[PDB]
């Protein structure tokens, strides 16, 4: 799925604790509100744990 | 319109526009003027009905 034109908001993505696994390969995830990208992209699938 | 598509980025729908289906043969009513240009890449669009 292809995500565009739209202003990001990961607040409510970090802000929460369900998750389990909340790594960031080549950026550091404390500085993503002030970092403008052309497109972005997500990927989803299941895999045991 | 067309036979297919494959892939692409952009998708904009804005605000409904109503207009009327029908034909006639009558003297025209109305005048719409369109400019379409583009700068580095920027499509543009000027309208005044
Ligand atoms: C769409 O697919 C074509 C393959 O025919 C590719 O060349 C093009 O880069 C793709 N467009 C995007 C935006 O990924």
């Amino acid at each position: 799925k292809r995500i565009s034109n739209c202003v990001a908001d990961y607040s409510v993505l970090y802000n929460s604790a369900s998750f389990s696994t909340f790594k960031c390969y080549g950026v550091s995830p404390t500085k993503l509100n002030d970092l403008c990208f052309t497109n972005v992209y997500a990927d989803s699938f299941v895999i045991r744990g | 319109v067309y036979s297919s598509a494959n892939n692409c980025t952009f998708e904009y729908v804005s605000q409904p526009f109503l207009m009327d289906l029908e034909g006639k043969q009558g003297n025209f009513k109305n005048l719409r003027e369109f400019v379409f240009k583009n700068i580095d890449g920027y499509f543009k669009i000027y309208s005044k009905h």
